[PDB]
């Protein structure tokens, strides 16, 4: 695990949905107005 | 201190919960009670706004 050593300041925080997925998967990431939209 | 300490004198334990507002997510609604549900009739409907 070579992602990060820690967080220090933090904020928000989600933590959920334990759910699983020849094939594709599309996605779409955007923000506005502080509102992070993903499809 | 004491078990029963007086006044001015005693513990005083406060919470001073701040009010916030800005480009952080701006998180405020009203104390909209939920209501009781009615079809076939004229009437106001507030869904979710």
């Amino acid at each position: 695990f070579r992602v990060y050593s820690s967080a220090n300041n933090c904020t928000f925080e989600y933590v959920s949905q334990p759910f699983l997925m020849k094939n594709l998967r599309e996605f779409v990431f955007k923000n506005i107005d502080g509102y992070f939209k993903i499809y | 201190f004491q078990p029963t300490n007086g006044v001015g004198y005693q513990p005083y334990r406060v919470v001073v919960l701040s009010f916030e507002l800005l480009h952080a997510p701006a998180t405020v609604c009203g104390p909209k009670k939920s209501t009781n549900l009615v079809k076939n009739k004229c009437v106001n409907f507030n869904f979710n706004g």
